[PDB]
């Protein structure tokens, strides 16, 4: 016969290996397949679905929706911090969204980010606020000067309830890890009051405002592996 | 002439009669970042002229027993005008260097100074186990290290100048871009290197690039040792840009 | 070109994202960042519109994020064991009612859809371990039988003859056994959800039980008992291929109780049974 | 059951088996 | 001719080194003995330039000496111990923070450039040692655990399933499993040296340990416990293929203490720490 | 299916063998490669470039810059020796050389070696030397005279602070061992006073001298060893 | 895949995996 | 045609005698039966010449006769020994100073030749005698240290990592190891014979021993220490490959009794000593 | 993969059988050979030159 | 690298690695 | 012995052994 | 070493080993 060298690998079973095997159904023929609406043929399209971020999620609010609601109100002070969270798409409070949950079945990720808000008030309810991205290499802002220093989007409140802060990609490398590492933490997304929350007399001294996220066309995830955001302690049985 | 220089960077102009020539890094000119190599999105800042000049460091003095002195870019350069501010409000920066390092003596004096440029300089500390050098001890600015005489501490880098403060032996330092500065020879050592980098742009804050050397392999003499001789280091930062700005960062 | 397409299979290059390019400041009543969440769709402003940025080349591919990668990796979904302790008639065989939801890791991943249609690899992982030193000549039969064939009661049930039956035979020593299935269901796809039952009264079944029967697995130790006393632990392994998924759904966010069944359990401090961790506050990082 | 390519650069994508169920992972897209 | 260079590497005749012409006698103001090291230039003076040489047809072929060469030889990396003393559960598993650190012989070569970009090839040999006199069954598991993906914690941690992360699967008697790696990195070459850290305090992290995160390799025995204890031992061995290097260095001239750092040890006599010997005087050969 | 003779060797792990295997991350694309200056392709590049020779290790030297340089200084004696060393390109003081260290990674060599010396006295000083290579087959030469029979240059000293002696490849064999073997051995460097170092009143009365070494055109490694310039004698930890 | 050349000496460099990690050692220059 | 001469491959029919023709009677001054072997030539007459022959086609091939067939045979040139007896870390490794001297029969035909040049085939059969009983998992490590490379000193010596080294791994169960090997000498061929010296003193050696050198070939157990002690002895065989031998000389005529050497031994009754048998007288067949 | 059978003989090492086998020294370029007077290429060519028979070899 | 023939018989000289030390016995005369 | 079609889809129906015996299941119809 | 037939139906009597031999069982007639 033919001689043959058997190369080291051999007889081995590597889980990610991509080999054709005999079928133990000969002669079976599947099913025909029939139209069905909603068809993904890649996961970048479920990353670039907005989804709630539980940006409030403290102890006393999780189980509860109020755990996706920022409250906003008049204040006393000027420019007050609103919200300041990571912008690493596998940290939390990030970690459940969509996106997140996605990024956490990779090791890298890359691309630019698309943080939304819409707000939830009165049709008489006016706010300007300031939504501010600080680069990595520096650290949170600690005030809205600071904060206003980097890439920001001044929000006025008005007939469009929605408003859209890009986080651009600014990286040394092209691609950073997913999960929690100092070198490559993105930075982070800080919320100001730019001007305040006034309200005409009879109307709500307060208001709720809904966080979103999505990636854009940059966006891309890299090197599949297993995700630390669900586990098995025990037998899952019958 | 051959012997004769000037270089101009900004509104800056440098000369000197007695050269070695002069060496380019790895033969390659500095240039800026092209959109096929670049990962960061946003518009990058060129200072151009106001951050692209000579800059003078704190001159040293050389003596009889010298071991040495080096310097880490971009940290030397961390207070020097319009480029360092650049670098502490930006996340990311990228630049190459022209380093201009100036000795003169006299036709009666002799010493030899090796001038290196080493790309990623990671220093070691030593029988200190896996103990590291400290960012304070890599990041001493315009000052520079003295080789032989801070008063050890423990995060303290190696100060082994025959083992390139690294675990490796000086003699082969001459596979880096370098130059020598034999007083019998030339009073000054050009060197033009690119930015160097698995990234095409980095932190200035916590990644030095450069790590200058210089080494006094042949003893400085002379029949009149009263008379001091310096030697003095000027960088010019080439093609200097800087990306990712927000407020200005503050060390330690 | 049949040759074009293979250099991008080769180098990974098959699906391309597109390029950043250069913007400029802008003043104008055309506001991108505005709009309204309250459409249903998301606002599919870029970068570009936001800030001035520069020309970039992207280079990232999102093969790896295709539906076909996703669930194309080989994971466990099934751990079975035969323990010879004192009776090798009734140890030396069993059986196991088929399903993909015994597992979590694997499981979340196709749960992630709700329906999908592929073809399955499936690889077996057989250890024998010597309780009393030595294990002899092992050979395992592993036989499919289909939802209404007869089931093996005993070691020698006329059933082990696989007449019919897909049946593998593993002699220990040779490399692992693996075979494809093709797309099995009666349907046009699987269901990996499903909210009905299989009748109309309090009694009736509901849920993915009552649409995925997959038959059963039985195995058997072939060799006739031996002096030394083993216990063979066969894991089995799963994989998609040639996969098509439809209408994407939340993940799982707590942990799995029982198969085909979404149900749940919480403890009195919920933030302990989600992945959601406790933050201080609002503005602490 | 061999998809003979050629460009010389020639694919030879082979079917082992006589089932669609046998072959390897799916091309993209 | 893709066939001619074929011939070559066959031959390896690739890379040809030039000959050496006949010279002769001369009397010039040119002088190409004479030079300036300062210039940091190496004088470029040939053998015909100051002899008179003979012509000679050079044979030699500097292929072997090519980077791909150089770095091309599979080499260990790792010395996995498993163990079996007195507690199964316990000892039946373990971890490794991967890196190519450990081993002075491939760290070495690594070292002596600057930056480096290849994919990789890792083969292992299991071997086990019957330290009761049986080895029965044994069926190894290597899982790599990208950072970020959960690390078993037990020998049947749900982790183990691999759903998603790649898993090799030796059993006793196979040839020894082998598998390929493309470059890894999220920048565009490994850094072999690097003069930053993870921050800009005193406590921050100094070195590649900030830039040469791997993940970890997870293995464990499949085979549940058996009444002879063994030790495993897997070695890990490493080559680069499809390579490229920047901005040669120095070798390391003393020996390695730890991983990721340059740090070194001197005795009291630092001519024993390196290979220099000691000459007599400048004249004793 | 189709007879094959599997062939002795199979199965086996060469670990210079070139085989292929399945790859464990399917699908993942590699980061964009971008221009890196300075990258080498082959280490012949790395034996061109001039590296200090240790000349001076004597004991008393070794972990000093000293080790590096030889001095010079009137002589009252004529035609004294100054040094002496093997050609030997892996033999001491060469070993630690870039080139040295090189060739400690191969068997065999080949090929012209380049010395070049670079006086490092004042301008005022003058020094004529004869520095000789004496091919083997033979003891090192005892006197000047003896050196001067075989391959040599007479370096005047002057504007010029460097010099070059090459050491033409002079062998029965077309290679050499790389290892210090005597039938191999490939003869000695050693250099004398032409006239003499000579300076003015006032300038010091001695001076040093670096030595570099490097490969010529025709320098070649061959087969692939490893180096006995480096071990390792206990676990490198984390 | 395989770049099959022509000479008759007929060249046959096969890639047996589809990724190009998975190939042997490079060419040279 | 390369399909003409594949065809006298596969018959062993490349180098064909010549045939006997018929020849006469003859009558004639010219007497090719007389000559002069002073000249030092062989006279060059054929049967046609000293009888009337007929005429006879002939058949018989010299392919076999070739060097390349005559060399081209797999013979053992060491037998390697590795016996756990007392301490398993001083007796689990040896080394071997590599040559072709030292069995008769290989050594007997390349020294039928002056010169020698060809690529080598290396075959090993390594077998494990069970001592106690059991062989458990027995793992073999080959590595050639050229002259100059560091030679391990201990089980666990750095140098076994083989970094730059070649190694050959063979797992107990599989088939046999074999490599190839280039021509290996500095020189141009392969000295069979060496009348000359390392020098030129009393002290100088002599002989093939100044340019044979070929290294050393390392050898350990990879597996740990096992409870049964095992005799591992790896037999080495060498075959030359595509070669090419100068200057035929007389066959070694006595038993050699060293390596490197010609050195023989003679007893009191020479006759002994040598293949040559006693005749009676000149007329006793 | 492409189904194979497995055929007698396998894995066994016959001191004369021809087959290929992987290089242990990749890249290794062999030394230019020279002309050497001499070369023999067939036996045949020794056994066609004269040498001397021992024909008195009686013990004495 | 095959040096395929043609006559019809079609000989195929096969060289399975890269190395000339690798192949089989020589070729006679 | 084999069957070689074209369409570029060359079918390769080979028969190892020279028995009809000894072929796989058959085609229908 | 192969005596490639065709008629489409291409028949490969192939001889692994460079001797007669080698060969399998002979054709009748
Ligand atoms: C939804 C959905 C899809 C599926 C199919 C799961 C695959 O289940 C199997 C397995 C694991 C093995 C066999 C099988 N066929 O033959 C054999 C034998 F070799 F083990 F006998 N095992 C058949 C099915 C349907 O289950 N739920
Ligand atoms: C610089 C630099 C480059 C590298 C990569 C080293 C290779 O490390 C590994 C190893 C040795 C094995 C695996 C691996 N992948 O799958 C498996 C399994 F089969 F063992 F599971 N092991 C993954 C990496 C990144 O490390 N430092
Ligand atoms: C004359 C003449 C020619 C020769 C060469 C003899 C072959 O010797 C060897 C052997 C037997 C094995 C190796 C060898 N290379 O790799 C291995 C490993 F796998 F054993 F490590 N062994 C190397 C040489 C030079 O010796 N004398
Ligand atoms: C010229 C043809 C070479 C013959 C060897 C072909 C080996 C591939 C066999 C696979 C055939 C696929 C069978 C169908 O589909
Ligand atoms: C005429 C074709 C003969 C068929 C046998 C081909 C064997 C080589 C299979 C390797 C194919 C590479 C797959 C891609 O790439
Ligand atoms: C039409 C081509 C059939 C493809 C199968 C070819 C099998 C032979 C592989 C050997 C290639 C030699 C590599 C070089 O040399
Ligand atoms: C160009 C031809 C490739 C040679 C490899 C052919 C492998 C298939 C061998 C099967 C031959 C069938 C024998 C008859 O029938
Ligand atoms: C296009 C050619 C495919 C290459 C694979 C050929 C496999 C058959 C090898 C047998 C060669 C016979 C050697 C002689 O005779
Ligand atoms: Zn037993
Ligand atoms: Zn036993
Ligand atoms: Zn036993």
């Amino acid at each position: 016969g033919l001689p043959v060298y058997v190369t080291p690998g051999s007889g081995q079973f590597m889980t990610t290996d991509d080999m054709q095997s005999p079928c133990a159904l000969p002669w079976y023929h599947p099913t025909k397949e029939i139209f069905i609406p909603g068809e993904v043929k890649n996961l970048i399209e479920m990353c670039q679905v907005d989804t709630l971020i539980p940006i409030n999620s403290t102890q006393s609010n999780i189980g509860n929706v109020s755990m996706y609601t920022v409250t906003l109100s008049p204040q006393t002070k000027l420019a007050e911090e609103i919200f300041a969270i990571k912008v690493d798409i596998a940290s939390h409070p990030l970690a459940t969204t969509l996106i997140g949950e996605i990024a956490s079945y990779f090791t890298h990720w890359t691309g630019s980010l698309r943080f939304s808000f819409m707000f939830c008030g009165t049709a008489n309810t006016t706010l300007k606020v300031l939504l501010a991205y600080t680069p990595p290499g520096i650290g949170k802002p600690r005030s809205r000067k600071e904060a206003m220093l980097g890439t920001h989007v001044v929000w006025d409140v008005g007939l469009q309830s929605t408003v859209s802060l890009v986080v651009p990609w600014i990286s040394a490398s092209q691609y950073r890890f997913t999960t929690p590492d100092t070198y490559s933490s993105a930075g982070y997304i800080t919320c100001w009051y730019q001007t305040n929350f006034v309200v005409p007399p009879n109307t709500p001294n307060t208001a709720e405002m809904l966080c979103f996220v999505s990636g854009c066309k940059d966006f891309c995830l890299r090197m599949a592996r297993d995700t630390d955001l669900h586990k098995q302690t025990g037998p899952i049985t019958q | 002439s051959d012997r004769i220089i000037q270089i101009t960077r900004g509104d800056s102009t440098i000369t000197s009669q007695d050269v070695a020539n002069a060496v380019v890094g790895y033969g390659v000119w500095p240039h800026y970042l092209t959109p096929q190599d670049a990962t960061a999105i946003d518009k990058p800042t060129q200072p151009d002229t106001s951050s692209n000049r000579f800059y003078t460091l704190d001159s040293k003095m050389w003596n009889s027993t010298s071991k040495g002195w080096w310097w880490k870019l971009p940290d030397a350069l961390k207070d020097m005008g319009i480029f360092g501010e650049n670098m502490f409000y930006h996340f990311l920066g990228r630049s190459g260097y022209t380093v201009h390092v100036q000795c003169n003596a006299s036709k009666f004096h002799q010493g030899t100074l090796l001038v290196v440029m080493i790309p990623e300089h990671q220093l070691a500390t030593v029988n200190k186990g896996n103990v590291n050098a400290g960012y304070k001890y890599t990041h001493p600015g315009e000052a520079g290290r003295e080789v032989g005489t801070q008063v050890e501490n423990e995060k303290q880098p190696s100060d082994d100048n025959w083992l390139n403060f690294d675990g490796t032996l000086l003699g082969n330092l001459l596979i880096f871009p370098h130059q020598f500065i034999n007083l019998r020879s030339n009073n000054s050592a050009t060197l033009i290197v690119p930015y160097v980098n698995a990234v095409p742009m980095d932190s200035m804050v916590r990644h030095n690039n450069w790590s200058l050397v210089i080494i006094p392999v042949c003893q400085l003499q002379s029949n009149n040792i009263s008379n001091i001789v310096p030697i003095t280091v000027s960088i010019s930062p080439m093609c200097a840009e800087f990306s990712g700005a927000r407020a200005k960062t503050v060390v330690q | 070109n049949p040759v074009e397409r293979y250099v991008d299979e080769v180098l990974n290059e098959v699906l391309v994202v597109p390029n950043i390019n250069q913007s400029h400041p802008t003043t104008s009543n055309a506001a991108p960042v505005l709009d309204a969440a309250e459409t249903g769709h998301t606002n599919k402003i870029q970068p570009e519109d936001t800030i001035e940025t520069r020309y970039v080349q992207s280079s990232q591919t999102l093969d790896e994020m295709s539906v076909e990668s996703f669930l194309g990796r080989s994971g466990c979904i099934h751990e079975s064991v035969l323990d010879i302790v004192d009776n090798y008639n009734d140890q030396s065989f069993t059986k196991w009612n088929i399903n993909l939801q015994e597992m979590a890791q694997i499981r979340r991943k196709f749960e992630m859809f709700t329906y999908a249609r592929f073809d399955s690899e499936i690889t077996m992982v057989p250890s024998v371990a010597a309780k009393d030193g030595h294990i002899g000549h092992i050979v395992m039969q592993y036989m499919y039988v289909p939802p209404g064939a007869p089931i093996p009661t005993t070691r020698d049930d006329y059933a082990w003859q696989s007449g019919t039956n897909a049946s593998v035979f593993w002699q220990h020593g040779q490399p692992f056994p693996r075979f494809s299935l093709p797309f099995l269901s009666i349907a046009s796809a699987y269901y990996m959800f499903y909210d009905g039952y299989d009748g109309d009264t309090y009694k009736s079944r509901y849920g993915t039980v009552v649409t995925n029967d997959m038959g059963t697995l039985c195995s058997r130790i072939v060799t006739s008992e031996q002096l030394h006393k083993v216990k063979v632990v066969t894991r089995i392994y799963h994989k998609a291929k040639h996969t098509k998924a439809w209408c994407p759904r939340p993940p799982r966010a707590v942990q799995y109780s029982h198969t085909h069944t979404t149900n749940y359990k919480l403890s009195s401090e919920v933030h302990n049974d989600v992945a959601i961790r406790p933050r201080t506050n609002l503005t602490t990082v | 059951g061999a998809q003979v390519s050629r460009q010389s650069l020639n694919y030879f994508n082979i079917n082992y088996f006589k089932d669609a169920a046998s072959s390897g992972a799916s091309r993209l897209d």
